[PDB]
RNA sequence: ACCUUACGAGAAAUCAAAGUCUUUGGGUUCUGGGGGGAGUAUGGUCGCAAGGCUGAAACUUAAAGGAAUUGACGGAAGGGCACCACCAGGAGUGGAGCCUGCGGCUUAAUUUGACUCAACACGGGGAAACUCACCAGGUCCAGACACAAUAAGGAUUGACAGAUUGAGAGCUCUUUCUUGAUUUUGUGGGUGGUGGUGCAUGGCCGUUCUUAGUUGGUGGAGUGAUUUGUCUGCUUAAUUGCGAUAACGAACGAGACCUUAACCUACUAAAUAGUGGUGCUAGCAUUUGCUGGUUAUCCACUUCUUAGAGGGACUAUCGGUUUCAAGCCGAUGGAAGUUUGAGGCAAUAACAGGUCUGUGAUGCCCUUAGACGUUCUGGGCCGCACGCGCGCUACACUGACGGAGCCAGCGAGUCUAACCUUGGCCGAGAGGUCUUGGUAAUCUUGUGAAACUCCGUCGUGCUGGGGAUAGAGCAUUGUAAUUAUUGCUCUUCAACGAGGAAUUCCUAGUAAGCGCAAGUCAUCAGCUUGCGUUGAUUACGUCCCUGCCCUUUGUACACACCG
């Protein structure tokens, strides 16, 4: 199971998110559930961006002591957008300005 | 829940299913002659003269048709 | 004796000795060797005594203990928030009558879940049948598939009439036709279940908390767990930021974002939006005007209506006050200056919160043909001595009734169906009937809503306030309305004269008043989700109460004080 959950969260960040996060929640060797965590890179969670950039998915998994759900968020890079918004929303850059010598000598060109 | 007494009436009178008979098709018989047919058909539409008639008391049915045939002598 | 370093020491707290101790030797005395049993027995010895001093073992036990750390708690000390807290107030609720939900009682059954906030007009739960799970009865198999049995000189199915049955269930029987390998009887093995367990689970939702909270990198402190960053103060809705500063620089949450409402005589455009004219007319005046009607009069227009693209506010400008900083407070301008208003989204860590009755989401347990399956008929969920919780109508002239005026916005609506309904006619009404328009910016529809406004009757009287509870009829939905479905008429015309202790919500187009649409819906709204209409008083604070958060502190707690 951590495999599969290990395997899939680093398939993700190779394939070049911004950040992945798979949960498995269900009865591993208990009757006791408990949920588990498997997270790598930083998702965004609130506001208009995660509808733009998070993709979730929710699976049931039939086994023989009960269901596992498995929850999937993935965390698309918006530089590699090409449809939409490229960035976040308060991500300013501010250009930096090609630095030159000043004249001190005033000069005419002609034609 | 609290119980099932099961408490009705016993009425278990689950029914026959159609009693095998004996030997049928008994249309009469004939000794060195040609048959004629107890229990008359039906001159109906689609019976081909193929499907007899009940002798109840004072009624004829069909079996197939279940329509009552009887008229009067 | 104290303060500061840490050469050094130490397990650390801390220590100028507790240093000069694995690089281990200045001199000397005393005591200890895991926790109990136990400072107990026993024997001495001192003492008038009380007792003192010496002082075991059998046996028992896997820890007991020290110093720090992070939590949790404290009938410890401080600080900070919030109309789900208070202040100054407004409108109430609690009293009454009814409506509805829960408990109780009753019942054949009154199916069940949910009990502080975070159960109780909640399950979109407004149940006549169905839904429906409950109760009294009656059918059916819709028991796959496999293997056996039975058996084409019939494995099995159906029924006319009568008895029966609530019954036109032949359900079962009397009676005898019809069908043809599909079934039937067992063995397995399945299937279905609004049956159980939400404390076995998934998903979703609620709550902590929509408060402001959470975390790495590198550096610093510490042997370490850890800590600082993440803070004395000021500020903000906000760990929002200024400032201090062994910390710098970021991340998530807040903010940004998105939707919506407000501005645009600036652009692009329009009988499904709207003006103005010009035709054609009507009425009144008469001068050279006023108000309408008209769909083939047509020409131009975009102000108002609609939505595409954009612009615009950033607390701008000035003044005041504050390490003169983040900000805050006035004035001017502005459509807009409480986060411009209102939402949607919403961190880490949780909770044995709710849901197995939304699910063909589900493990296991039960059931599975006189079924806990499915269906049909009739009841029940509504039963009423009582206790609660959301509400509706009122207690009256700041009003009731009559006539007249008269204005919204959000929205929904039928075809292979019969939904929204205009107009004409009949009827007091509720309603009926004949046509029409609409699959919709076109028609209902200017949804002519109610409060309200103007004139009138009432005249402080439980009164023309209030309209509960009863009796007769007329209609509508529906297979069916009796424990009246709902609507209409007439009559009967109760409590209640502002409500104890308690207690809720709220800071501007807000509270409150007043209606309408939608959802459920064949019928039924006193409910909810929205929308407009009319529109206040009071405050612009604080920690007093109640909650929640933080700091300091103590701890023998850590399933954490229900220890
Ligand atoms: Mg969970
Ligand atoms: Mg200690
Ligand atoms: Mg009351
Ligand atoms: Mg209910
Ligand atoms: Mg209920
Ligand atoms: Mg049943
Ligand atoms: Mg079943
Ligand atoms: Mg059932
Ligand atoms: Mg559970
Ligand atoms: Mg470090
Ligand atoms: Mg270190
Ligand atoms: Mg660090
Ligand atoms: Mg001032
Ligand atoms: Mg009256
Ligand atoms: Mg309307
Ligand atoms: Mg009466
Ligand atoms: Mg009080
Ligand atoms: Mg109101
Ligand atoms: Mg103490
Ligand atoms: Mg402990
Ligand atoms: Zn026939």
């Amino acid at each position: 199971i951590r495999r599969a959950a290990y395997g899939v969260v680093r398939y993700v960040m190779e394939s070049g998110a911004k950040g992945c996060e798979v949960v498995v929640s269900g009865k591993l060797r208990a009757a006791r559930a408990k949920a588990m965590k498997f997270a790598d890179g930083f998702l965004i969670h609130s506001g208009q961006p995660v509808n733009d950039f998070i993709d979730t998915a929710t699976r049931h998994v039939l086994m023989r002591q009960g269901v596992l759900g498995i929850k999937v968020k993935i965390m698309r890079d918006p530089a590699k957008s090409r449809t939409g918004p490229k960035a976040l929303p308060d991500a300013v850059t501010i250009i930096e300005p090609k630095e030159e010598e000043p004249i001190l000598a005033p000069s005419v060109k002609d034609y | 829940r609290k119980k099932k007494v099961y408490t009705t009436p016993k009425k278990i009178k689950h029914k026959h299913k159609k009693v095998k008979l004996a030997v049928l098709s008994y249309y009469k018989v004939d000794a060195e002659g040609k048959v004629t047919k107890l229990r008359r058909e039906c001159s109906n539409p689609t019976c081909g003269a193929g499907v007899f008639l009940a002798n109840h008391k004072d009624r004829l049915y069909c079996g197939k048709c279940h329509s009552v045939y009887k008229v009067n002598a």
